[PDB]
RNA sequence: GAAAUAUGUCUGAAAGAGUUACUUUGAUAGAGUAAAUAAUAGGAGCCCCCCUUAUUUC
């Protein structure tokens, strides 16, 4: 049960953020779309009820994210959940022998920023709010689920910075759960895999329908109800922390 | 029966204790034990203040957040730290505090530091977590009252003293405690503890009950 | 929800695969206990229901592993999830200068043939039973989740065999999420740290407390009931396969 | 350097063993190849040198372990290195529906028994005998080196045997490192992809070009020499202990 | 053999990377530190001989190392091996609840910056350098190896920003080395992990004691030979690529 | 000018529970070897009263 737990979600205009937001808030649980201003998650906001609100925020920027969890604090009074889905996808190649090209530096840097920085920030942000809270029965103060991607563990071809971003998400998910556990706050990882959401867009529809063929079970794109699922399991177990879920399907990326 | 884990417990626990020590080293509060009183103290009231030491750094290792003990204005030829040596053996180079000739003042700024004396006025409303705390280690069996307080108002540095009484009724009692007793107070203070629980290791014998 | 799911658990009279089959039984789900006749399983059994049937057998025999699926069918006629929580631990030393003493190769045989032999028995019985369910919506016939240990990852001193079979039993959950995967059946694994069973509570309380101390957070012993609330989130989520989740607190065993 | 190192080679007379052998012994190494009596092996050591010698073993009983090892000590009066490449390969899927087809225990338990209780056995057994040595200069009184497989991380349908073994012998290499660190014994593990072996030379050459095609590079078979020249690095490097390299090539074998 | 090679190594006046330039040289090959000005690294030049030269850039900056780069052409006209040495090291807790203290998001900037950033920044600048190489007998152009931490695989407490640097290079070392298979370059990481080198200068010296002695063994803080003979070993072998080998002696981090 | 208690880990009539160091501990480590503790605030004559020391009742 997550009746009354507030939480907070970036990217929740879109995909699995708003996947998991519209599971939580169909559940009695409040919601915080802390997404872009331009990305149109007020209407999200709109559709899902009073218990869900709208934050405008970059979360590459501090002001930001700070303006949207004190919109949050005063809206709800709490933050019980932290989940992070903001995030860009970029596709090039760390260099092209044949066509004479390399990886621009500004792609690795925005991916980073957007993904890895901006997790950080997130957590870092939300981990004093989640901290000012009174432990429940148990200790607990929070949970905070990040959204890495199988492609920390075996990136694809022009790859390069998303594996960077997702990898660095990956191997800082023990070292702030052990920053905050005496706190009580706990910080999980997802690694979905293929998950038919709008970052796929960019991706050759063959190449999409290849891919979900190439999924062992179930063979499709993952739906992201099943992420909310996993995100609201991850929510009620009190013993899951510093560890990493992949839910992908059973598929391992070739090259 | 099927076993799981070897039994080595105790070897198993110290080095957990290491580990945690040595987390507390970088992102502990510090604790500082002024060692600078070897002229007031007799041969066997130093033997104590070594033994009330070993066992307040053994209670603070053992802790959930243990402080980062310094012994400040350890002298390395003095009494202090001869008997400190014998008595660790080949321990005192591992044990995980950090042992400094340097003054207190010397290590952390002035406005942070709170050197604790039942002799000072001010009382010990709330247990801070940025602020350090100057336990002055000491045994007054020729009593010299004053002698911690005068040293921390010559260093210039603020005093405070537990609230003994506001919370115990101690009717007759020496109020100084054992270096052990202040450390487990700080301890229990430190993690959340109200003055009730705080104030248990009082000895008995000094007071009555709480109020 | 579970309501009409058939599942066959090993070591279901004890510690977790009993959490596991007290969940699902109060869950409306339907268990087979398969312990070992001496077990006291009959007992847990009675007491959970009529819902829930007892079979004494041994995963490292294939004989009494098929009598046990065949009295589960006759009662319910149908498995749809098996959890392999039926173990044993052995620690000893892989040799001992001091005391000139060697690990005895009965002790690991007996922990290999118990802990990953009649794992994957249990698995390939219970996969051959399973392929005779209709598919469900999306082309699911059963689930099959392990159990592994931390120990698989950074087992302690004395913990080689109980390690070895463990790290493989999470080495081959992926090679099994294949070989099933056209047939239907989800194979997950679950790994989990500390938890309190009857394998540590016996152990004197000086040592649980160190123990629940040695969790960053919660600072205790694991509940069995985390770990048939991850075993039901396993359950319900199509998209979990062919992973191993550390279901541990974030304790990373010391050395 | 390696001059006068004692390394006893289990199912050296073959393979990626034999390439070890053939490397130590060049570089002034001394050599036990320790495999099979219906091996072929007896052959190899004498063409190798006199400082290689072959002892009829099998590695999953112990007195025949026991009686290779006294054979080295007494043919070279101690052992400094063991490298455990002794082992065999199954396919068999775990159940095959449209056949009606499932896995044999029996091939389960001999894929056990010969990859993981050997190298189990041979492990033990031989920290018994380097026990003995007097500590070098860094106070190391061996090393030794497990074989693995990439199935062990990545593993291929109708492989789950191979992969539960490999597996339990990438979780056994930390405990046994652990076990044996204080008496100075080193502990490794490599995981080979593919390698140009009798393993893999006798399939068609149809697949080990696509094999060879399959690696990213180098786009070829691996060759046993670099498996021996890693073995070689491992030895020489005193800090390597508890951990398991890849050598694949950068190959993740897909489903 | 290693004779005649020419190695780009960042960060090469200090540490691990001068240990290995060190190494490298004597050797024969030659070699040109990629450190920044301020570092010293033009005494360490000179020392080296006429082999080593001195390369005054930043990672970080595009320009720089675009420069040092055409410099090493000019000095050596070729580039066949790249050492990604060069970073940093910070300590500050995620969230300090009892002192009210979060972690800086300019220190995690600076982190990221300076390790991931600037290792991807080398990496993709002199794949450039490496692909005008003439194939070698196998294929190879070159071979670059990137420096990690196990923090990457398990940081403590307050080295958030570091564990996500190293976990993000860990991460892309796959990607990478399938985005240059074609062209035949070899990405490798190594992941150290406690070496005695002027990055332990922050940390305390009863700290650092301590955590030497908790290596199981050889129990002693790593020596960054070692991780220059391991270098040198991944040179020489073609067939290793796309893995991160842990140097850290079998120590497993604790919070 | 009279009266009081006054345990430097705690509890106390010797003793019990605690403290420190080393033992890689086969399930009683539920332990061994070694430190610390054997004038009850400091000293005296003989539990007994004597001065001093920190408190506290006219
Ligand atoms: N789509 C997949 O199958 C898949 C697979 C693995 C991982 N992921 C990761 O899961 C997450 C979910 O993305 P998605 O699949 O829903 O795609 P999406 O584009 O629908 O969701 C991304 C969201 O991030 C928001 N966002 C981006 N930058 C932001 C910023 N600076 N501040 C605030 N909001 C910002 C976008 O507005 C959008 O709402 C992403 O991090 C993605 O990288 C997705
Ligand atoms: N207890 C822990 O903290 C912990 C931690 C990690 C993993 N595990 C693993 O989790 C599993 C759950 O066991 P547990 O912790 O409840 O301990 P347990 O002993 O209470 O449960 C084991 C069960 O297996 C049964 N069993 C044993 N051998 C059998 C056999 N040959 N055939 C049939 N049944 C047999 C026992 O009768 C018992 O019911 C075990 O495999 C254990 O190793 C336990
Ligand atoms: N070939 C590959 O590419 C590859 C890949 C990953 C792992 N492996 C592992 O590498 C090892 C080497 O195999 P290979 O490629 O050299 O093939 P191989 O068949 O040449 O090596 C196996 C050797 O083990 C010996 N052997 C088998 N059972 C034995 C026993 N009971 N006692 C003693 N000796 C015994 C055989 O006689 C033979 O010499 C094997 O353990 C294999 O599983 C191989
Ligand atoms: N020291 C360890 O035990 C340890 C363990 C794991 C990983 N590492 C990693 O190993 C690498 C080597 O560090 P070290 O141990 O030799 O310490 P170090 O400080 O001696 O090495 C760092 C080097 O990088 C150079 N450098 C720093 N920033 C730079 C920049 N922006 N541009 C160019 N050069 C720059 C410094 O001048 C120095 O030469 C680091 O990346 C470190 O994170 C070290
Ligand atoms: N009631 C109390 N309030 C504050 N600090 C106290 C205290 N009792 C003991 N302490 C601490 O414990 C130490 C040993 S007590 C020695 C007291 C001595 N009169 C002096 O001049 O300090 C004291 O120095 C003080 O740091």
């Amino acid at each position: 049960s997550v009746k009354g737990l507030v939480a907070v979600i970036t990217g929740g205009a879109s995909g699995l953020g708003l996947a998991t937001a519209e599971r939580l808030v169909g559940q009695g649980a409040s919601a915080v779309l802390l997404d872009l201003p331009n990305s149109g998650g007020e209407a999200q906001a709109k559709k899902l009820g009073n218990n869900c609100v709208f934050a405008p925020a970059d979360v590459t920027s501090e002001k930001d994210v700070q303006t949207a969890l004190a919109l949050a604090k005063g809206k709800f009074g709490r933050v019980d959940v932290a989940v992070n889905c903001a995030g860009i996808a970029v596709a090039s190649k760390t260099y092209n022998l044949k066509k004479g090209q390399t990886h621009t530096l500004e792609d690795f840097q925005r991916v980073l920023d957007v993904n890895l920085m901006g997790t950080f920030n997130v957590i870092r942000l939300v981990a004093g709010e989640m901290g000012q809270n009174e432990p429940d029965q148990g200790g607990q103060r929070g949970v905070i689920i990040n959204t890495a991607s199988v492609a920390a563990f075996e990136g694809q071809v022009g790859q390069a910075a998303y594996s960077a971003s997702k990898g660095g998400i990956v191997g800082m998910t023990l070292p702030i759960a052990r920053d905050l556990a005496p706190i009580g706050i706990r910080v999980m990882t997802i690694a979905p895999g293929l998950f038919g959401t709008p970052l796929l867009t960019s991706l050759p529809e063959k190449v999409c329908n290849f891919l979900a063929s190439q999924v062992p079970f179930p063979s499709r794109l993952g739906d992201p109800a099943e992420y909310a699922h996993l995100v609201q399991a991850i929510i009620e177990n009190p013993f899951l922390n510093g560890e990493v879920i992949r839910l992908d399907g059973a598929i391992r990326m070739q090259p | 029966k099927n076993f799981l884990f070897l039994r080595l417990w105790d070897r198993n626990m110290d080095i957990a204790m290491g580990w945690k020590g040595a987390q507390a080293m970088q992102f502990g509060q510090p604790l500082v034990f002024d060692m600078a009183y070897e002229n007031y103290m007799k041969r066997k009231e130093l033997q104590n203040t070594v033994s009330q030491l070993l066992e307040s750094e053994g209670w603070n290792r053992r802790n959930v957040d243990p402080f980062h003990i310094y012994f400040c204005n350890l002298k390395i030829d003095g009494a202090l730290h001869r008997e400190l040596v014998k008595r660790y053996q080949e321990k005192w180079d591992k044990l995980l505090l950090t042992s400094t000739e340097k003054s207190h003042v010397d290590l952390f700024p002035k406005d942070s530091i709170i050197y604790l004396t039942a002799d000072s006025p001010n009382v010990m409303t709330t247990f801070r977590h940025d602020k350090v705390y100057v336990i002055g280690s000491f045994v007054d069996k020729s009593m010299q009252p004053g002698t911690s307080l005068a040293k921390a108002k010559r260093l210039n540095l603020a005093t405070e003293c537990l609230p003994l009484d506001k919370y115990l009724q101690w009717e007759i009692g020496n109020k100084n405690l054992t270096l052990d007793q202040m450390i487990r107070i700080l301890l229990c203070l430190k993690n959340n503890g109200n003055w009730q629980e705080a104030l248990q290791f009082v000895p008995k014998r000094k007071h009555t009950g709480f109020l």
